[PDB]
């Protein structure tokens, strides 16, 4: 479904519910791999490591 | 329960990439409506869907749903479902339908039930002595081999050969090394049926995917036992599946922190299952980040992402202790999909 | 492939012996079961006189005589291993002797697990039912009323699923069965009453819990006393209601009693045979009371003497007993009132040669006349012997130990025989190894009952053991080969061994020893250590092929008289069977995995040509030609597979297609190319466990289609004992499968064409087609079967 958090890949029902959670990823490495817990600097870096699973 | 060699059209989950052993538990967590409604309709029917064996699949196993839970959190309906493998099969035709799901025309394979080797050579005057008093030792086995295989003097092979094909003797030899990986289980826990026993060890060994397929396609259960025992005796070193040659850990490091054996299936905060093998020492691993206790599969321990030193692929997590009164204060949790059983060099080949 | 199998020698082992009045009420008969055959003799004062021998389309599993009320003579019930039930009556009209079938059926249930203690078949003393124990937890009852001609039956659930032995009790009000069973608590004896009207089980008169740990036999005592005698390893006990007696004689502890027979119709005397040939007499000492009753006072066991390792015992008359043996020769023995000079009351009368079990054989041209002679390793333990079979004239060379492998070395005019003897350890008896003219023991340093293996050098003329070479301690000799190697002009004896230790399951070390017999001793011309068991060896064009566990390896003979590894080929199956033809190499394991390897002479390595994995217990294998391969598998079946003729894909060429399936009815232990004689191509002899020697020859497609037609036509004019059909008998059989036969022709049924009436010979040749395409006159087919009777 849509309304998916770009950092942890959790899907929410409404875009409203997306934003209220978006500021739990406070930090320099907010992108987390939903498979192993690897944290990354940018979204593209998380994508490359994700597609190596 | 389908008939042997019969045909069935069984639905398939398009996001289930896994080799399923009969009897092995398959944990699922579905978000999509087509996947969710398909689970519910199986419950009010046969609860049987197909888990294909790999994207070209040739064999596979049917899965029966034995658990179902519903969570309506964050406006998204979460459906978690546990299944158990049942019957092996060979795929005849794969046909994708309207939604993301697909149907599979499928032929059920039969579980080859073979009699004893001496079922044909035993003399009827000694048939009355074929039942032995049950096991109360290593001299009891020297009598079991002598008594059960006495009629080998009527064939061209000795008794010690028929033991290597004796189902009951091979399970005990596998039980020995399995207990070295777990200080619990005891003589029970593992099933007594050789067919059920072989499928449990198939799902218990830390073996890669192409080795799991070979155990599925092995016909007789006696052959499945010999090949399994061959893997434990020869493949003593576990290397990184990616770079093939980087040895992560060996066989003597395996132990059981969780009572459910040295390799239980755990779920991560996003539904991904991880058949995690717990070992004491590990090699050629880089720690990523600092320890964390969030969603730890072992209470009292903190996990840290561990990656291969050479190929930089994910191998598992290192678990350190958050308390002093806990032993071991450190251990490694290596996921299965990252390891590759390797025969250390001196050409050794797995034998059926 | 189109193949043709004919019996060259009928099974010789004895698996059953009952006495009674089958031919006439006055006559005393002895009925002997030889696997697929049934011999009927009339017991005379002189000895035994043959009356009629018939064959069956099944392996006789239970053979018992009985006489229901209102019947002239005794009737014969026979059940085959394929569950063909039949009641048979003897009938003679002057000289036409025929075994008529009074009733027949198939008692096989689709469900049920075949019991661990085998098929048991018992009959009520008053003949009102037939009790069968085929599956665990079930008991099939066949009412013995003369309206059950199809042998309809019903089952009764058995809460005791591990039954050891069961018998019908004598002198009981209702039909009572008495059996011994085992459960987690121990071994117990329990009795049930059968109601042929309620079709269920009623409470039995008595039961005794905690019987002997290894109680194995139930002997029903006749109505003078009733009850049952339970015999195990340590005890002989008598039970009846609340009457108990028990003895533990030290004279029956060295072995286990495995067979019994009643001597007097009152159950006062019993004969007991053990696993080693001993013969005991179980006497029930009775005490005569004053009110007309006779009580049972004590049980007494005395050792009578030694016979052949007895599978079945039966007392005849005038102290004459028939000892039916599977391992060795069956015999008629005479018992005396007084012991002889060595304390034995048993003296031999007649001996019937038993070729089984044939564990190895070889075709030899002894008299150079191109005739062909079969020399086999037969017997087990003290019954071991060599048998020289001719055209059949059988010579017997006893060895008093177990012979395993044989090979003939013509240059030495001698036979090389592998053997094992059962034993600081001392021999139990003088054996061929202990009585050799010269004796050597091996030295290497490279590496209760115990096995001692020896290579015996046996003269081709006198058959005296010239030399006995004792192998290493804990060494198990597996292979033996006689061949010339490389450039060496000497012919050698090659032996492949394995180091077996009760602690290690799989062998990790073995030897390949090169022997030479030049003067009167054996010289060890170098050896080679291998890291596994040398299961098989074959000469491969001046080189030595060998199996080491899962490894096939080609060895070369250097000028230093040593073995040097040339090339290896590692298999994923245990290289157990090894047969070669030219540069082709056939490999097989115990689980019917067939592997074809080709040695590439220009590359100096092996190549895998084809493969076929069908999990089943294989016992022997052999190469028919460069494409077709024959083997033996469970249960008592034969099979042929071939390299696929459709040479389209590389995939398809690596698959061996199954082309022949056949229920031989015998357990083949060895295949051997050769013939006993001076149309068809190929000649493969095979020896079996029951002592049967058979032929395997390949037919053209033109003949095969003809003999298959004559098969279905000769099966319509031949009466089968029990009304069993050849199609059912010859169909590939295992507990999981039932599939008709293919690619095989039963020569025995074809040869029965020369022995049928001419009015019936025309019945089968009518509407026949012979591709010489005209019709087949009755005389064209005696010509084809006359030529097919010449292969053996
Ligand atoms: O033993 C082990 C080894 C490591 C393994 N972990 C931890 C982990 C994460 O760990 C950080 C984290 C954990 C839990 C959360 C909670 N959320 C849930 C989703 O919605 C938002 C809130 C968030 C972040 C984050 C992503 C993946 C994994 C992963 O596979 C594991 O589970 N147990
Ligand atoms: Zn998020
Ligand atoms: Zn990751
Ligand atoms: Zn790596």
């Amino acid at each position: 479904y849509k309304h998916k958090c770009k950092y942890c890949s959790k899907v929410f029902g409404t875009d409203s519910s997306l934003q209220i959670h978006l500021r739990s990823h406070t930090g320099e490495r907010p992108f987390v791999c939903s498979v192993c817990g690897h944290r990354f600097t940018t979204k593209g870096n998380l994508k490359v490591h994700f597609h190596r699973h | 329960l389908h008939d042997d060699d019969s045909c069935q059209v069984i639905p398939v989950l398009p996001q289930v990439m896994m080799i399923l052993i009969p009897g092995q538990t398959l944990p699922l967590q579905l978000f999509h409506p087509q996947e969710v409604s398909m689970v519910r309709n199986l419950i009010q029917k046969d609860r049987t869907f197909a888990v294909l064996a790999y994207r070209e699949a040739q064999f596979g196993t049917t899965a029966e749903i034995y658990a179902y839970r519903e969570e309506q959190d964050f406006g998204i309906e979460i459906v978690k479902v546990k299944a158990i493998g049942r019957q092996r099969f060979k795929v005849l035709e794969l046909r994708t339908q309207s939604d993301g799901i697909q149907q599979a025309k499928v032929q059920i394979l039969p579980e080859c039930v073979l009699p004893s080797t001496m079922s044909a050579v035993q003399l009827e005057s000694l048939n009355k002595c074929q039942i032995f008093p049950s096991k109360p030792s290593y001299k009891w086995w020297q009598k079991y081999q002598k008594r059960k295989f006495h009629c080998a003097n009527l064939t061209s092979w000795p008794r010690w050969l028929y033991s290597l094909y004796d189902a009951e003797t091979l399970m005990d030899r596998i039980k020995k090394q399995l207990r070295e990986w777990d200080e619990n289980l005891k003589d029970d826990s593992l099933p007594s049926n050789p067919i059920d026993f072989s499928y449990r060890v198939a799902a218990c060994l830390p073996i890669d995917d192409v080795l799991r397929i070979q155990l599925l396609k092995i016909g007789s259960a006696i052959q499945r036992l010999r090949c399994e025992l061959d893997i434990m005796n020869k493949c003593t070193s576990l290397c990184c599946k990616q770079c093939q040659e980087t040895e992560i850990t060996t066989k003597n490091e395996i132990f059981s922190l969780s009572l459910c054996g040295p390799m239980a299936a755990y779920v991560n905060p996003h539904g991904y299952v991880h058949e995690t093998l717990t070992v004491y020492k590990a090699c050629n691993l880089n720690l990523i980040g600092r320890p964390s206790t969030e969603h730890s599969w072992f209470p009292g321990y903190a996990w840290t992402v561990a990656q291969c030193k050479i190929c930089a692929s994910h191998i598992g997590w290192k678990f350190t202790a958050t308390k002093k009164d806990m032993s071991p204060q450190k251990f490694w949790g290596l996921t299965r999909s990252a390891l590759l059983p390797t025969i250390p060099d001196t050409k050794v080949i797995l034998c059926l | 492939s189109y193949n043709y199998v004919v019996t060259a020698q009928k099974p010789t082992a004895v698996n059953g012996c009952v006495t009674g009045h089958f031919t006439s009420a006055e006559d005393l008969n002895l009925l002997i079961a030889k696997n697929t055959r049934l011999e009927i003799y009339v017991v005379t004062a002189e000895g035994l006189r043959p009356v009629k021998e018939v064959g069956m389309y099944g392996k006789i599993a239970v053979m018992e005589l009985f006489r229901p009320k209102g019947e002239s003579k005794d009737l014969l019930f026979i059940l085959t291993a394929k569950y063909n039930a039949c009641i048979l009556e003897y009938k003679q009209s002057g000289e036409s002797i025929d075994i008529i079938t009074r009733a027949h059926g198939n008692v096989q249930d689709r469900i049920g697990r075949p019991s661990e203690t085998g098929i048991i078949g018992i009959i009520d003393p008053e003949c009102r039912m037939i009790g069968l124990r085929l599956y665990d937890g079930l008991f099939k009852v066949i009412p013995l009323d003369r309206d059950n001609k199809e042998l309809k039956a019903f089952n009764i659930r058995l809460e005791e699923l591990h039954v050891i032995d069961v018998k019908f009790l004598y002198g009981c009000q209702a039909p009572t069965i008495c059996f011994v069973y085992q459960d987690p608590q121990g071994r117990h004896v329990k009795t049930y009453e059968v109601s042929l009207r309620e079709k269920e089980f009623n409470k039995g008169p008595w039961k005794q819990e905690n019987v002997e740990a290894e109680a194995s036999m139930v002997i029903a005592v006749p109505e003078p006393f009733g009850g049952a005698i339970i015999i195990g390893q340590e005890s002989i006990t008598y039970h009846n209601g609340d009457k108990y007696l028990a003895i533990a004689p030290p004279i029956i502890k060295q072995s286990t009693i495995v067979c019994h027979n009643r001597v007097d119709p009152n159950g006062s005397r019993y004969l007991l045979g053990d696993m080693e040939g001993r013969l005991f007499m179980l006497l029930l000492e009775k005490e005569e009371q004053m009110d007309g009753t006779v009580t049972l006072k004590d049980l007494r066991v005395e050792l009578l003497g030694e016979t052949s390792i007895a599978e079945c015992l039966t007392y005849l008359d005038n102290g004459v007993v028939f000892v039916g043996s599977r391992l060795g020769d069956s015999q008629l023995v005479k018992l005396n009132v007084d012991s002889n000079e060595q304390g034995s009351y048993v003296v031999a009368m007649e001996t019937f040669t038993n070729l089984g079990p044939i564990v190895d054989m070889c075709v030899v041209d002894l008299e150079r006349q191109g005739q062909g002679q079969l020399v086999t390793c037969s017997g087990a333990f003290k019954e071991g012997s060599l048998r020289i079979i001719r055209n059949l004239h059988i010579r017997t060379v006893p060895l008093y130990e177990s012979p395993r492998k044989i090979c003939y070395q013509e240059v030495s005019q001698c036979f090389g025989v592998l053997s094992s003897r059962i034993e600081g350890t001392t021999a139990l008896r003088p054996s061929a190894s202990t009585q050799a003219l010269s004796s050597s023991v091996s030295s290497s340093k490279l590496f209760e009952e115990v096995e001692v293996h020896n290579l015996l050098i046996i003269d081709q003329h006198t058959f005296e053991v010239l030399h006995a070479h004792q192998f290493l301690q804990n060494e198990y000799a597996l292979s033996l080969v006689s061949c010339k190697l490389g450039k060496d002009p000497n012919t050698y004896f090659i032996v492949g061994t394995a180091m077996v230790y009760p602690e290690e399951a799989e062998p990790k070390q073995g030897r390949i020893v090169v022997f030479q017999y030049s003067d009167g001793k054996l010289q060890t011309v170098a050896e080679k250590e291998v890291k596994g068991a040398v299961y098989s060896m074959v000469e491969f064009n001046g080189k030595l092929l060998a199996s080491i566990n899962s490894t096939v390896r080609l060895y070369e003979w250097t000028t230093e008289k040593e073995l040097r590894t040339e090339c290896n080929h590692y298999n994923n199956i245990m290289a157990l069977y090894l047969k070669t033809k030219g540069d082709f190499i056939l490999v097989g394991d115990l689980m019917r995995s067939v592997l074809l390897l080709a040695y590439k002479p220009m590359e100096g390595n092996f190549e895998e040509i084809a493969r076929d994995f069908n999990p089943n217990w294989m016992s022997a294998v052999e190469i028919l030609d460069d494409d077709n391969f024959l083997g033996a598998e469970n249960a008592f079946n034969l099979f042929v597979c071939q390299k696929d003729s459709a040479a389209t894909t590389d995939e398809e060429r690596q698959h061996l297609q199954e082309v022949g399936l056949f229920h031989l009815g015998e357990f083949v232990n060895v295949f051997c190319h050769g013939s006993l004689v001076m149309p068809t191509q190929g000649s493969v002899l095979f020896g079996t466990v029951n002592g049967m020697i058979g032929l395997v020859t390949s037919l053209s497609e033109s003949w095969y289609n003809l003999l298959l037609d004559m098969q279905n036509r000769l099966n319509k004019v031949i009466k089968s004992v029990g009304k069993i059909e050849h199609s059912f008998w010859r169909s590939f059989h295992t507990e999981r499968k039932t599939e008709p036969a293919t690619g095989f022709i039963d020569g025995d049924l074809i040869e029965s064409f020369l022995d049928i009436s001419r009015p019936k010979m025309q019945e089968v040749v009518a509407n026949l087609q012979y591709d010489d395409k005209r019709e087949a006159t009755a005389d064209d087919l005696i010509k084809v079967v006359e030529e097919l009777t010449r292969i053996h």
